[PDB]
């Protein structure tokens, strides 16, 4: 992970990789679902889909280019992939699609079909993707009536009320130069991509700043979507976590790594050095779980998600997990922190250094849009190696011990007890 | 453990009710709610609700019995006063 960034109005950032074999060029905006309203919610997912439209994709396919678009909470990306030399043609397609096709892609035939696609797409997700649907409701109840609560794909209600005018108004306010970063990852060199950008000119949609509003706030609450027809109980629970640029960003991630992820069906997963495993395998409290330390611009979420068929012992699953979390404040051991350090590094490694250029493009853009430059692993590893048991305890003492929680769940959740019973387990009795 | 009989109530996870689908519920942590002031805002205001709706079902029988008591109590008082010894000799033996 090595960065290089320059500017001339349009901020350009790249990251060379001599052993790439391909290259990805694109634009990333510092506005995602958290920059939408409860009524135009889904407008970004809508943009993503028209950019990947059938027509637009053919025009790129003939050019030997592959398209990619990712909608998140804080950022939004549109990336083009090609061979290392065809990079000059990728920028032409980008310039063509976002500085000329302001009405090409927004035709009544293309739009109504795309709208129809994302509509069925989202209907399916809400209908069958239980673990992600639950996790989305977790964000929805935790940050309710606040920016961070809106689902990245949007709601079926506001999705079907959208018109080309909604797409345009969003573009006019967010697809601006001051809210973007041109990204180039793969094998291409920095002092070469900027030239092709300087080769052209104009300034259509510039000078203007994006809009502002209220900041994300965590609220202790819950949303229960009971469905007895499903074969499992899917739940997600979390406390208010850390925002990107928080002093405890790495400490929180190390804490999540301590409890990690688990798949009851994979032999090696059952053997991990996570004390919680000794409590949940006796009666097989779940099929799987995974801890997380989600971080965004305004706030974060630290917690876990689980899936279980043991619908009569959900109280034990929750009880044991939260009881292990208490340990982070009062008894986490040195070895537990050292095992977490090793594995956090490993995960940060697989994330920041995959052989995939589109992954690096999204990470580069989204990061420079906040801190001004992507963080190197070498520095990340140094901060991770410096984390002490005390750091973890001090952190747990403020974000975990006797703190409000956000819960969401669907399926056979009758066995999931009331809020207070769950909230109580966030601390222990003592003299 | 031995097999005991079936009942209309089970336990957490298999309570005995019909399958539930389509109902979504929401709640907020007591820690995030206004430090309890609903003792003299929506309790004294909404007070006498349970009163004016049900009081008749209690008051009429209460009144019927109280009247019957007072009536019989006064009759007894008269029966045992000087003015009532004549009627007392009659109604008694
Ligand atoms: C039979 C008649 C006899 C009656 C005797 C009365 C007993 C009184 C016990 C009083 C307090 O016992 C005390 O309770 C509080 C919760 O209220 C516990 O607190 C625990 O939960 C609270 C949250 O609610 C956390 O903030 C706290 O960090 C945690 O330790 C505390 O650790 C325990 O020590």
């Amino acid at each position: 992970a090595e960065v290089t960034q320059l500017s001339n109005g349009i901020v350009v950032a790249t990251e060379h990789n001599p052993s790439a074999h391909t290259a990805s060029v694109g634009v990333v905006f510092g506005s995602g679902a958290a920059n939408e309203n409860p009524y135009n919610n889904g407008v970004s997912n809508l943009w993503k889909n028209i950019f990947l439209s059938k027509e637009n994709s053919a025009v790129a396919a003939k050019e030997g280019l592959a398209l990619s678009s990712n909608i998140s909470r804080d950022f939004q990306s549109y990336i083009v992939s090609s061979l290392p030399g065809s990079t000059d043609k990728s920028l032409d397609f980008l310039n063509q699609s976002f500085i000329q096709q302001k009405a090409n892609l927004l035709s009544s035939s293309n739009f109504e079909a795309t709208k129809k696609s994302v509509l069925k797409q989202v209907q399916d997700f809400e209908d069958n993707d239980h673990p992600n649907r639950v996790l989305e409701h977790l964000h929805s109840t935790a940050f309710q009536n606040t920016p961070l609560s809106l689902p990245t794909r949007g709601t079926l209600e506001s999705l079907e009320n959208l018109v080309v005018a909604d797409l345009e108004s969003f573009a006019n306010n967010h697809f601006l130069n001051s809210n973007a970063v041109v990204v180039g990852t793969g094998n291409i060199k920095h002092e070469d991509l900027v030239n092709s950008i300087e080769s052209k000119n104009l300034s259509l949609q510039t000078g203007t700043k994006p809009v502002l509003k209220k900041k994300a706030a965590f609220l202790g609450s819950e949303v229960r979507l009971r469905d007895d027809t499903l074969p499992k109980a899917w739940i997600s629970l979390a406390v208010e976590g850390e925002p990107v640029n928080s002093p405890n960003y790495f400490v929180a991630k190390l804490a999540a790594q301590i409890f990690g992820s688990y798949n009851a069906f994979e032999p090696a997963s059952r053997l991990q050095g996570i004390k919680l495993l000794d409590n949940i395998q006796e009666y097989q409290l779940c099929d799987n779980f995974n801890h997380f330390s989600l971080s965004y611009k305004d706030s974060g979420l630290w917690g876990f998600s689980t899936a279980t068929r043991n619908v009569t012992m959900i109280d034990d699953l929750i009880h044991f997990t939260l009881k292990q979390w208490n340990r982070l404040t009062i008894s986490v051991t040195d070895t537990e922190v050292e095992r977490a350090k090793s594995l956090l590094k490993l995960q940060l490694g697989q994330l920041y250094e995959s052989g995939n250029p589109v992954n690096d493009a999204n990470l580069l853009g989204a990061e420079v849009l906040i801190k001004g430059s992507k963080l190197s692993l070498g520095e990340a590893f140094k901060k991770i190696d410096a984390i002490t048991v005390k750091d973890v305890k001090a952190w747990a003492g403020k974000r975990l011990w006797d703190q409000d929680i956000a819960i969401a769940g669907t399926g056979q959740i009758e066995g999931l007890l009331d809020y207070m019973r769950i909230r109580s387990d966030m601390s222990m009795m003592r003299w | 453990g031995p097999p005991s009989g079936k009942t209309y109530m089970g336990w957490w996870g298999h309570m005995g009710g019909p399958k539930q689908k389509g109902i979504t519920s929401y709640a907020v942590s007591p820690y995030a709610q206004k430090p309890l002031q609903g003792i003299f805002h929506n309790a004294v205001f909404n007070s006498f609700r349970r009163f004016k709706s049900q009081f008749l079902y209690v008051l009429i029988p209460a009144g019927i019995y109280w009247y019957w008591w007072k009536n019989g109590n006064e009759y007894n008082e008269f029966l045992y006063s000087k003015a009532g010894r004549e009627e007392l000799e009659r109604v008694n033996v």
